[PDB]
């Protein structure tokens, strides 16, 4: 927990971005918000998910 | 748009009463259905907009939820300083939109409170409040009908069973009028009148005709029969598929295409749920496989122009 | 969402020139820590943790409520590019 | 390795449906029956309409029978079960099930009661028989009576479910996930490696420059195209700056 | 299991509750039980039927009143009483106004042990010469009652109303996964209960939580049956 | 023709054995095929599967081999079929090449039988790949199986004809992409061919 | 990478006819291919997931 | 009104209990939210440890045995154990077979605070002159927790197995019309327990309704706010 919680001091603020290939719109590339969450998978919001 | 949906039975038949009693009693009896479009006095109103007055929102979820009422149901609201008539779910809509923008005196101000919220009247409601509200006002109703939409979509559980597609019995009569029409079309090539080509024509024409006898029937059906059917709506508000989609789900699949481009000459009738016959599935394989590289292809074609344009319009 | 954008667009006439102050500025946040600022310990963007809520160290958030109070003054050729970067770096170790 | 199916994870049937794995469930909240028996997937009635792919509909159809029967079936292809034969192994299925019902000591619940009332009003079952025939019409139309574990309270319409053949495919969320900070950079050029083994980062197109453009971002596309990639002295201020 | 159960109310309507953290799908649990039995449950007010002078059916209407009888009746459904004395679980309220008036809820004529917690209320408007009488009945209980349920006539024209038992008016919880430590699989169960005034959102629920472990310590005495 | 062995599971090698492909060092390659060397031929039936191929940008150009299908020393493709005199299906099965197969008229194995004989006077046959009305009298032949019509994977779809090519293309690769499990099990409703 | 095992099917000793499974296959059942597993599946939405 | 409560079991497998009369809807209301916990927070064992003379890991095979090592622990996760004693943490089964045998749950070293449930059990068919040891630790928990998430150490080759506690199988309840009451449309709970050897139905639901009311009385005193 020493590392699972300051990574997370340091994510808090900035986001990062998604990527959806083809990149046709440039929707295709959106800034979401680092939530560390269990799993190898990832989530996205499931509205703008038709513009990637 | 299931929660709005304005269910109306027709089993009350729409009879006349001259007081709200006769109608009442009829309803316990079972003589009539509740938002069946009845007749009281001199006017006319579903026995449900009479058998619930709710002075307001609060009083109507109060009472539906409990189990005392279906939650789409034709009924008397005070909503808003208005006598109005419409759905606990009606009513609901317009609540959600209001409590996310956070004053509901704008909110139902911009919305529909007449018809069901299908895709269009979605999209309508959030430019509007882009545009007249603001960009996190509208980042906010958008989740607000992600959350509550969802969960809607989780209580009904609409589903979908080999029933839950029926063709229509006009599939059988009006299809076997064109088996009567294609035998004389024959009569016509071996009278002279008829010749190789325009016979080809008249069948070819005949059966562009009698997808529709069958297709018309299909959707008269889901609206005469069965509005709340899975299929139907899901095509319906937007949610998933196409008329000629729900076409070859429930009614005739109609002719096929042979590879060399020419359209065959032989009716497939059966629909998916029916099940084709080994011809049929392989005589449509033609023009099946033929798309699949007819767009895979293309997909090339389209970075070969974008590519361009991008490097004109850049500066 | 960010709050304040609909009035940070409404801000700056182009949509860009809104990123470049929010960047220098928080360029300048960063570079003093957050000693320069023009908010209150009522107005500091704090952080929740399960430790301490201190005062949520992202630039980019502190610039966003520095200039959400109009407290801040931006504009092309405001002073000479000289003493603009040597009193900021007196004032302020 | 012993792999179990995690969260991501492929997963179709035989009737060309695909889909992940997105985040199991706790047994305890899960939409069961008045047997107490919880299905195990919960897939969306979506792909189906669209697809149009009628098979998962049908082999679950039988399924649900052949659930109570336990007698697996054998239909030939393009030659098989129909809806007659089906609805028979279903009426079958559903006399020795509700039956199991009348003899363990119970009767109709009512919240099937529910059920079978409001989906009586759109004509989902032919008014005017007890809720034996009801349910009994519902159970062979491949639909039945749904409780969710979360509530309690049972679904508004009912719902389909049965026995269906799902496959774990190749691609596992396990080997196709990475990411890198710094790593090799080519010989040739310092830009960063690719693939996955070689242990690098991911390429950004042309059509990536481009919709950066479009956003307007000159930074974040520098930072594309000089401190994250093939600068030498930049990627090394880097790492210098912000450590 | 180490929960910081807090409350967020204002006034005596509004009232929020955050039981955080907590084991998965417990939250669940005490979502609908709670909400179920606050909305279905917990006794209050609830006006039943109401009499009217020159006033037989429930539809013609009442010359001299601006607003209709069925109107009225609304306005009368909104209102909310509360008895002093446990003894009285059923009063008489009653009002006489004439000529030109806005009458309220306060003009409302008082009542043994009743007081009338929504003074300031729309009831109905009275023009010139406007003649108007009503002797209002109330009583107590839970749940929803409908016209249609009570047949109450304590007069020959009275007109029966749905009775608005419970206070409360909606709850709608939520559960939300939080994340404290490790293991992201935890519980944020959030509740807002709204109420007419009755009894303020916090005691309502305490109320409920009353009316739910009474109920489960109801399992006691075992009978064994074995079959 | 020759690369990486498809081991992912037991189906998946028995396909990739039985794969024909288009291209290869003296077949075509993926700029001078348009439509022809794609799109399905009138007389692939028994021979070519229909559906079967990678959905990619190589649809049509390398599919399978019918499970019924042959390939004698000459290199065409046999589908077996059954010769009938007048309403008599003949024990005779007749391993008729491409060419050998426009010549005689084929029926279904749909048809209506009767105990070895023809039941309606409208039976289902074809010529040269088309579909016609046909007389009891004028039937020369009649498929094995609608088995042939299909490759392996695909013929282990059950309801098959309730669903559409589009689908089923995936419903037959992914299979191939399946892989084993410890607990597995086999479907409660299979085609009988496992 | 995927495993191939054999699995006995038979007792310490009985006699069979030729042609008969001794053992499975990697994705064998008493001599049946099997792939997946059959489950049981509900067609439902659920909270979008 | 008091409920009538009885409790009908059968065995330490099968058990029934009926709560009539009751309130309208409030059967789902009491017998959902017990299900809910009694399927999760109930005890179990499910074992844990593994050890074999002859293994190297997991797949292993060793001679005279017709199963590997992953189709015996495959039988292993199905094997359960009770505790005649409530103050045990853990414990060591220990099992020996030679000969042409099958070996069963039956065919382990009785000792103190133990009894195996299900004798019955299949594990592993030893053929002629096959030889085999074995010897591995049930402990109890709670929930479940798969092999990957703990540790063993006990040896060389130490393979761990999944936990499954939840001495419960399964649980439904069904809500009907009961007579029992002065009105009308009430309820008749019935809840209905099936569990394995570990644990009786009605401890089941004893301990059930014990987590319940705990989790029932955490809405205590909070700290009030207001905007």
């Amino acid at each position: 927990d020493e590392v699972w919680d300051a990574l997370e001091e340091v994510i808090h603020g900035k986001v990062v971005l998604l990527n959806r290939a083809p990149t046709l719109h440039r929707l295709g590339i959106q800034a979401f918000q680092p939530v560390l969450v269990e799993g190898q998978s990832i989530q996205l919001h499931p509205l703008v998910c038709e513009a990637f | 748009y299931y929660i709005t949906q304005v269910r109306k039975e027709k089993k009350g038949a729409g009879m006349a009463f001259a007081t709200p009693e006769e109608a009442l009693a009829a309803y316990e009896r079972g003589e009539v259905a509740l938002n069946a479009p009845i007749v009281v006095a001199g006017r006319e109103t579903s026995v449900g907009r009479l058998k619930f007055v709710f002075a307001n929102p609060d009083e109507a979820l109060l009472a539906v939820a409990h189990g005392l009422l279906d939650l789409q149901d034709v009924v008397t609201v005070r909503y808003l300083g208005r006598r109005l008539e419409t759905s606990p779910g009606r009513i609901l809509f317009a609540r959600i939109v209001g409590e996310a923008v956070g004053d509901e005196k704008v909110a139902q101000e911009l919305i529909q409170m007449d018809v069901p919220q299908e895709k269009n009247s979605l999209k309508d409601l959030v430019y509007q409040a882009f545009l007249r509200l603001g960009m996190e006002k509208t980042a906010r109703l958008l989740d607000a009908l992600k959350y509550y939409g969802f969960t809607l979509s989780t209580t009904s559980g609409i589903t979908i069973g080999i029933d839950d597609a029926v063709i229509p019995e006009e599939k059988q009569r009006y299809l076997e009028e064109a088996d009567r029409k294609l035998r004389q079309i024959e009569q016509a090539y071996e009278m002279g009148f008829l010749t190789d080509r325009e016979r080809y024509d008249q069948v070819i024409q005949l059966w562009t005709e009698t997808t529709e006898k069958v297709t018309q029937a299909v959707f008269k059906n889901f609206e005469e029969n069965y509005p709340f059917n899975p299929l139907y709506v899901m095509a319906q508000s937007g949610a998933r598929g196409n008329p000629q989609q729900i076409r070859q789900l429930c009614g005739m699949r109609g002719l096929m295409q042979k590879p060399s481009g020419e359209t065959f000459e032989v009716p497939v009738r059966s629909s998916f749920r029916e099940g084709l016959t080994v011809l049929e599935y392989f005589i449509s394989s033609h023009g099946a496989r033929k798309g699949g590289a007819d767009t895979a292809l293309r997909t090339a074609d389209s970075g070969y122009l974008t590519r361009k344009l991008v490097d004109v319009a850049h500066e | 969402a960010e709050p304040g954008i609909d009035k940070l667009f409404g801000m700056v006439d182009s949509k860009y020139r809104l990123t470049v102050v929010v960047a220098k500025r928080a360029q300048q946040l960063l570079r003093h820590r957050f000693k320069n600022t023009v908010l209150e310990p009522e107005e500091r963007p704090k952080m929740r943790t399960l430790e301490g809520l201190y005062d949520d160290p992202n630039a980019v958030t502190w610039a966003m409520k520095e200039l959400l109070t109009g407290r801040l003054f931006f504009g092309e050729n405001l002073v000479p590019e000289d003493r603009l970067q040597k009193e900021m770096e007196r004032l302020y170790p | 390795q012993k792999r179990k199916l995690q969260v991501g994870d492929k997963l179709a049937n035989r009737h060309g449906n695909k889909g992940v794995v997105a985040k199991i469930l706790p047994v305890e909240d899960m939409p069961h029956l008045p047997d107490g028996t919880p299905v195990d997937v919960i897939l969306n009635p979506l792909g189906v309409p669209s697809r149009m792919n009628l098979g998962q509909i049908l082999e679950t159809h039988l399924g649900l029978a052949g659930y109570f029967l336990g007698q697996r079936y054998i239909s030939p292809v393009f030659d098989g079960a129909t809806e007659p034969e089906i609805k028979e192994l279903l009426a079958e299925a559903f006399n020795l099930y509700f039956g199991k019902r009348q003899g363990e000591g119970f009767g109709v619940d009512k919240r099937e009661k529910e059920v079978l009332a409001r989906a009586e009003k759109l004509g989902l079952v032919s008014p005017g028989k007890s809720p034996e025939e009801q349910l009994k019409e519902l159970f062979d139309l491949g639909k039945v009576v749904l409780y969710d574990g979360r509530t309690g309270e049972p679904f508004e319409g009912p719902i389909v479910v049965g026995q269906m053949f799902i496959m774990k495919l190749y691609h596992m969320v396990e080997d196709k996930m990475h990411a890198r900070s710094t790593g090799p950079y080519s010989l040739i050029t310092q830009q960063p490696l690719g693939g996955k083994a070689q242990f690098g980062g991911q390429r950004f197109g042309e059509m990536e420059v481009w919709a950066l453009e479009a956003y307007g971002a000159a930074h974040t596309l520098q930072e594309m195209l000089t401190i994250k990639s093939d600068d030498i002295e930049g990627r090394n201020a880097a790492y210098q700056a912000i450590i | 299991k180490a929960p910081v159960f807090t409350a967020t109310t204002q006034g005596d309507h509004y009232g929020e509750f955050v039981l955080e953290p907590l084991e998965r799908g417990f939250g669940v649990t005490l979502g609908n039980p709670l909400r179920r039995i606050l909305l279905s449950s917990i006794p209050g007010t609830a006006v039943t039927s109401v009499y009217i002078e020159d006033v037989l059916h429930e539809f013609s209407t009442i010359p001299g009143v601006k607003e209709d009888v069925v109107e009225i009746i609304l306005n009368l459904k909104e209102l909310v009483v509360r008895f002093l004395d446990p003894k009285m679980a059923s009063t008489t309220l009653i009002l006489r106004a004439e000529g030109p008036k806005e009458v309220r809820a306060g003009d409302f004529t008082p009542s043994a042990d009743v007081e009338i917690m929504n003074p300031d209320l729309h009831i109905a408007t009275l023009e010139e010469g406007g003649k108007l009488y009503m002797e209002v009945r109330v009583d107590r209980g839970v749940g929803y009652v409908p016209a249609e349920r009570h047949g109450i006539k304590d007069r020959i024209n009275a007109i029966p109303v749905d009775a608005i038992f419970s206070p409360v008016r909606r709850v709608a919880f939520q559960v939300e996964d939080t994340r404290l430590g490790q293991r992201t699989d935890l519980d944020k169960l959030t509740l807002r209960i709204w109420t007419d005034g009755s009894v303020t959102p916090l005691e309502a629920l305490n109320q409920a939580v009353a009316i739910l472990k009474e109920h489960l310590n109801y399992f006691a005495n075992p009978e064994a049956s074995l079959l | 023709l020759s690369q990486f062995k498809d081991e992912t599971n037991p189906l998946s090698s028995l396909r990739h054995k039985r794969r024909i492909s288009a291209l290869g060092p003296g077949g075509l390659t993926r700029e001078r095929a348009g439509f022809d060397v794609r799109d399905v031929h009138r007389t692939h039936y028994g021979r070519i599967c229909p559906v079967e191929t990678p959905e990619g940008a190589n649809i049509g150009l390398i599919t399978s081999l019918a499970a019924y299908a042959r390939v004698d020393a000459l290199g065409f493709i046999r589908t077996p079929y059954r010769r009938v005199k007048n309403g008599v299906v003949t024990e005779e099965v007749v391993y008729m090449t491409a060419s050998e197969e426009d010549r005689y008229t084929i029926a279904q194995a749909n048809t209506p039988l009767e105990g070895d004989r023809i039941a309606t006077d409208r039976v289902v046959a074809r010529r040269r790949g088309e579909p016609v009305i046909v007389a009891p009298e004028e039937v020369e032949f009649m498929d094995v199986s609608p088995k042939q019509v299909f490759s392996l994977n695909t013929n282990l779809i059950p309801f098959l004809e309730h669903d559409d090519a589009n689908r089923a293309l995936m419903g037959s690769n992914m299979q191939t992409q399946a892989v084993p499990l410890i607990r597995a099990q086999a479907p409660v409703v299979m085609t009988g061919l496992e | 990478g995927t495993a191939f095992d054999q699995r006995p099917r038979v007792r310490v000793g009985q006699r069979v006819k030729k042609g008969d499974l001794l053992a499975d296959g990697p994705a064998s059942e008493e001599g049946f291919l099997a792939l997946g597993q059959n489950v049981l599946v509900a067609i439902m939405p659920f909270d979008g997931y």
